[PDB]
This record gives structure tokens, C-alpha cells and sequence, in this order.
């Protein structure tokens, strides 16, 4: 979708925010937010192009200055509410109870190390998105292509500033989950990927550092061939 | 900076702090989310995973010439033979500052950054301000907010990581280094060189 | 510039608020805003152009939530400081005062009926924007044109989703003001002005309505000919 | 809607009057403003400046051809016929609803509304919510927000006034008002049919 969070090229947000040190973690509730991405993942409320799709639908001014792993609560929620594994009057419910009894404790639960192996193998093994598909890639080295202006409403990874743009293919990397599908539901439908070079005239017009070049990487649907 | 409409840093740490404590009580009754997977997880990126590993990368690329060359060729594969990869590092691609090149990273859409390497990013670079204007100037931007002037006639290269494919930066080797330990060259290996914002560290 | 006020194709603002009725001004605090402009503007604080240039600068957040009247308060203070009719200070100190004595009265004044006469001549008269120049029109009705990929910083009427785009003039309407030089406080620079017609495939991509065009005013240094 | 970072709409209100009544006594003191400067801008825009002008015009229009033509040809000339006109109106454009073609006015990147023919804005034309939507989707738009179906097979022509062009839209003269007074037409245009976002009231 054309949401805010796309800011690429967006003028006015302000001077960078960059203390001299920070932690990791400024608040234990932000500890919480940050481990309930695999248990949330592992209960299947979402997938990664889902959790992303879920923090684009969100007020645009909340986005803008929230702190980040509150973005995070509100995926959690989405998607919570859209699976039907969170019942929002519960929640608010539960809201004020821990407004007014912020010390109260958390529900009695048993430990479970599969939830553990989960964390590690995930850590140390990761999520891979490559995946191998039926069909070569279209397009190769060199090939210059032009990206495409559809604007779905849905998720996909088409920044505003590089839609309608000419570049030149760097990289063919296999293929992978295609956004456009996963993150509304739809399945992983793998598709080829590319790295694509668009000059900083391309983009920002005449005035444009000549001496700049963008690298954005490019799904096979969202490009065409210019000139092989 | 100044929102007339925006409550107190207070106020806003008091409300999510609730809001978040509720949800973890619905996702605890669930079986799903408990207190030692959240310690688990902290205790990784708090303590474990960080731009250590990254300049442990680096060093072994400045050190060794046929390890740089497996790194540039395949960065996955090359930080695989030091232990190194896992979640939000599964494709890594390094690409190497020349005196004719400056590469850095960005992820306009989202904060997609390699964490096996650098651990969880830090605000800024998930943050609008930074997101909004590298793309656009990035040559301004490393001057005004990082104090790294990079000469006109240079090259910068901006990676915007818009898939799963993670972009590392391999700074060029400061000079006066020569025969240093990998120990010792470590020092001058900073999380900031490794997204391209500033070069490592001079002697 | 490319700020968050260039709203046109963003998704995700959320549903129209339209009360059933609603008051011309919802608060004396409005009114006064609304009368502070032909004051601003007769003191030599702002143009048009320059008015909109300060709105554009806002925290984005701030401008999305913020009351309308609130924007011309923001730009009023802006143009204030740049030309040193506004004191930062005082305007802090008198701030506090009022939040501690909001009854507290105003300074005492004349009552001035040039101001009156001012604003009587400005209602009824208008400020018109168009001028003679000594060019005649690069392009006319039926000429196919593309709109500029350049992103100013300073003030332009160049909305992101027209940009590199094709269309159609459909009037030339003689010249006007030019908010490249005028908001930037570079003069009035008159331009020629176009109306140009944008299919909504041409917008949106070749999922849009076929059945939709926009029409966007174009001053003449953001077209240049495809076909006469 | 939910911002869990914003004040109390009392809160906003109350900082604003503070600030403003503050910069009046500021531009007060600079013998620029006065309470009668503010009275009379108020009079005009609250009781003399509103779309019951514009409905004088649609009426004329749709009881008098030549001066429907005069209207269409040059849209601030012929409203000076009828003593309409003035401050952000001064380049009126006027655009006929007919059985082939829909239009409606925005402006995308600001506030820009023909005030001498329809008073100051409803605060929804100047929300960025109406900006972003209608011109990426009106058809949805007008159906969604407003109840009003305008056939597929049907063109909108959707007007952005980024100029000091005024664009304002003459709506169909609805069915069953054959011979229909000037005045008894007039009870059928509303500020909304002259934006484009409903017809003109049917009967």
C-alpha cells in the first residue's frame, strides 16, 4: 500500500534522533514485545510479510513517533484480532486491570523448552525465504528493465520513489517468498530476485547527485526489459 | 521535534507499559509466549549476537585475501566458515568501500538489518529521519549527521534492503595497520563501518 | 518539497470525519487565527506562496492531527522569525502567561479603519495572481506532455504522484505567480499556466480506473513536450 | 483514529487558545492586528460569504443558456455579473456535470476551495483523508463516504487545484423541476454538489 512508512525520499521528518549510547532494550516491555515476535510466528498468528503488512496499516502519526516495538504490539494485535486468537474487549479489559494494578502478576503458566529449541533454532538456523521454482529467471546481468507503477492497496516492498524508474539489473539471486502474495494471506509463490541499480538523476531528477546510484532489490513482477 | 498534540515521554511509557502487559497475560493463557522465552530471547540479543561478530568478519577479510574473496562471492557461505549467520542473516551480501566506491545501507520500507553480524540495530537507523533522507542525499546526510565528508568525484552507493537479502558493508582497512593482530584490528571495526554511515576507525 | 502534506495516493489516512453539520469557526481561538492572516500578509510577513511553504515545514505528525487553524498559527510563527518580527522568547513567556491567566486581557490598542478598509478591499476585490509576461506559450491544447522528475526542497506545487507522468493539456489559463521563485521568496517570476489531463492508468498503474483522469495545473517549466 | 501518543482533545484546545491568545498580544502590540480587524473578517465568512451564492449561480446557469455558456467560457467574469467574486476566487473555472461525466474538486496538497461562491471549506475537504483518497479512488470514495453510485461506464474527472485556478463543479439540474423558480431551484444545491461529492437534491 502507499502508506507513510513508505519514506524513501520523504522531506521534513527532522534531524536524525542518534544518542551518543543506548541499550539494547530501554524498558523490560520492550523485551516482552521483541520475544512475543517468535511465539506470535510459532502459534501461526503471522508470517514475516504479514507482520510487516500488519505495522503499514497503523495510524500514520502513531507510526511516525511511537517507539519502535510498539509497532510491533500492533501487528500483534492485527493479526491477533484477524485470526481470532485475541478477543479485543478481553484485552481492553485486561488493559485497565494492569493501568490500575500495575504491579499484579502474570498469569500462573508451566515452562515449555520446546518454546526454548524453538528460539534457538530459529536464532542460529534462521528462516530462510529462498525457495527453488519450476521456471529460469527472465532477466540477467545488465538487462535494463523499468519498474513497474501498479500500486496495490495490499502489501508488497514497491517504494513510491523507485515506481515507473529505469535501472539496470546487478544481481540475480534465486528465487524467493514473493511479498505480494504472503503478506495478504496468499502463499509464499516464490519469484526470482534481483538487486537493480536506478542512478540518483533517475530518481530525484536533473539536480540529482551525478555521482549516486540506488540498489534496491526487485521481484521478477515488478520489473520489465528496456534492452537486454 | 515539538508535536503540540503529543503526551508526555511519561504518560506514553505508562500506557504501552499496561497495553503490553495485558496482551503478554492473553498470550501466556495461550501456551504460547512464557517468561523463560522471553529471557531467552533477550539474553541472545543483549549479550550474545552483536557487532562483534561482524568485525570478526572483517578482520578476516582484511587478513586474508581468498577469505575476502569467498565473502564478496557468497556472504552466507563465508560467515558460515566463522559460525556465523542465523535469523535476519539467512542471505547476506558484503560489499566492499574502494577509494572509487562508498556503499551504505538502508531500509526505506520497514528496519530490515543483518543481525548475526550486528545484532539488533540501533534507533536511528529504524527511525524516519535516517530512512527518509540516505536514499535521497546521501552525501549530505554522512557529512551533516556522521561528520564523513565524502569527496564529490566518490562514488556512494545506497542499498536500500527492500527483501530478505541483508547488505553488509567491508570498510576499507585504515592506514598505519600494517602486520596488526586480528585482536588489534578489531578495535577499529565499528557497527557504524559495517552499515557504511562512517569508515572504521583511524589509528 | 517531498513532505507528508503531498497527500494525493496515500493509503492508510483512515476514514472521512464529516460531522452532519459543523460551525464555520469551532472556537474564538480560530476566528483569531483566521483574521491573523490579511494582518500577517498587509505587515509584509508572507505571500500566498510563502503562507503554504511554512505549513509544509510542520512536524508531519503535527499536521496530520493537528486543527486546521493550528497550521496558519504554525506559519505565522514560522515567517515571524524569519524576517525578526517575532521574538521566540517573548512569544514563549507570553505563552505561560496566558496558560496561567487565560482571562487576562489583551494589550490595549487603536482601533485602525485602514485595516477595516483592508480587509473589505482583499474580500471583495481578491488578490489575483495572474500577470502579463512578454513570452507567449511553449505548448497548447491537445499537446502531450511529461511532467518533471525534479524534487526542490523549497516550496513547488509538483505533487509525487504526477511526477514523470504523461498527459494532455486541456487549457492554457495566460500566466500566473510562480511558487518555485514566490514561495521561496525569490519573487513572482510569472510562468505560463496549463491544465493537464492524467489518465488514471497513467496514475495508478494498469489496475486503476479506465473510466478516471485527473486534472492537475501545471506552470510551464514543469512540462515538456512527447507530441505537438 | 487511535493515536495512543495524543492528548486529550481539551488538553490541545486549552494549549492552543494559550499560544494564540499570546501571539495576538504580540501582533496586537505591533499595531497590525485589532479586535475589529478580527470581527469583521468573522461577519463576512460566518454570515455574508457562502454557498448560497454559488446556488444563485447554479440556478442562473440552469435557467438562462447564454449565461451557462458565459459561466463555462469564463467562470469569474460571469459570476461578476451577478456581483460574485473576490478574494480566492479571482480565476474561477466551472465544469458541467452531465449523463457522460462526473467531476470533483480536491486539493491534494493543501486547503485551495473557491470561497466567494461557497464560503470558507467543511473541515473534511482540507483533511487529509478526502486529499489522498480521491483522486486514487473516487469512485469508491464517492459511493463509500458519500452514498453516491456513479456508473462504471460513467468518466470522473477529478479536479487537483495545485494553481490559484478555482475549479467548481455545475451540477445536472434534477428531474421533475420543469418551469421550477429561481428560488425553489436554489433549495436543491447544496455546497456538496458544487465540490462534486453528491448530486445536486433530487425532488
Amino acid at each position: 500500500m502507499n502508506g507513510v512508512y513508505d519514506v524513501g525520499g520523504t522531506d521534513g521528518l527532522g534531524p536524525i534522533n542518534r544518542p551518543a549510547d543506548e541499550p539494547v532494550f530501554r524498558a523490560e516491555w520492550e523485551k516482552v514485545a521483541f520475544a512475543m515476535f517468535p511465539a506470535t510466528f510459532r502459534a501461526g498468528f503471522m508470517g514475516l510479510d504479514e507482520f510487516r503488512f500488519g505495522i503499514e496499516q497503523m495510524n500514520p502519526a502513531e507510526y511516525l513517533e511511537s517507539p519502535y516495538y510498539w509497532h510491533w504490539i500492533r501487528t500483534y494485535i492485527h493479526h491477533g484480532v484477524r485470526t481470532g486468537k485475541i478477543d479485543l474487549e478481553e484485552l481492553e479489559r485486561r488493559t485497565q486491570y494492569y493501568r490500575e494494578n500495575p504491579d499484579a502478576p502474570l498469569p500462573e503458566h508451566e515452562q515449555k523448552p520446546e518454546l526454548i529449541e524453538f528460539v534457538n533454532q530459529a536464532v542460529y538456523g534462521g528462516l530462510p525465504a529462498s525457495r527453488e521454482v519450476d521456471r529460469p529467471p527472465k532477466f540477467k546481468e545488465g538487462d535494463v528493465v523499468r519498474f513497474s507503477t501498479a500500486s496495490p492497496k495490499g502489501h508488497a516492498r514497491r517504494a513510491r520513489y523507485v515506481r515507473g524508474k529505469t535501472g539496470t539489473v546487478v544481481k540475480h539471486h534465486g528465487a524467493y517468498i514473493y511479498p505480494d502474495t504472503a503478506g495478504n494471506g496468499l502463499g509464499e509463490c516464490p519469484e526470482h530476485l534481483y538487486t537493480v541499480r536506478f542512478t540518483a538523476q533517475e530518481l530525484w531528477g536533473p539536480e540529482g547527485d551525478p555521482n549516486s546510484s540506488v540498489y534496491y532489490d526487485c521481484w521478477e513482477p515488478y520489473i520489465e526489459l528496456v534492452d537486454t | 521535534t515539538e508535536n503540540i498534540l503529543r503526551k508526555s515521554d511519561e504518560e506514553i511509557q505508562k500506557e504501552i507499559t499496561a497495553r503490553v502487559k495485558a496482551l503478554e497475560s492473553m498470550l501466556i493463557e495461550q501456551g504460547i509466549l512464557t517468561t523463560s522465552m522471553i529471557d531467552r530471547m533477550a539474553e541472545i540479543y543483549e549479550n550474545e549476537v552483536g557487532p562483534h561478530l561482524g568485525a570478526k568478519v572483517v578482520v578476516k577479510a582484511w587478513t586474508d585475501p581468498e577469505f575476502k574473496k569467498r565473502l564478496l562471492a557468497d556472504g552466507t557461505e563465508a560467515c558460515k566458515e566463522l559460525g556465523i549467520g542465523g535469523l535476519q542473516g539467512e542471505d547476506m551480501m558484503w560489499v566492499e568501500n574502494t577509494d572509487e566506491v562508498h556503499h551504505v545501507v538502508v531500509c526505506t520500507l520497514c528496519s530490515c538489518y543483518p543481525w548475526p553480524v550486528l545484532g539488533l540495530p540501533p534507533n536511528w537507523f529504524k527511525e524516519p529521519q535516517y530512512r527518509s533522507r540516505v536514499v535521497r542525499e546521501p552525501r549530505q546526510l554522512l557529512k551533516e549527521e556522521f561528520g564523513f565528508e565524502v569527496p564529490p568525484s566518490k562514488e556512494i552507493k545506497v542499498w536500500d534492503a527492500s527483501s530478505e537479502m541483508r547488505f553488509v558493508v567491508l570498510p576499507q582497512r585504515p592506514a598505519g595497520t600494517d602486520g596488526w593482530s586480528e585482536e588489534e584490528l578489531a578495535t577499529l571495526v565499528t557497527r557504524e563501518s559495517m552499515i557504511g554511515v562512517e569508515p572504521a576507525k583511524a589509528v
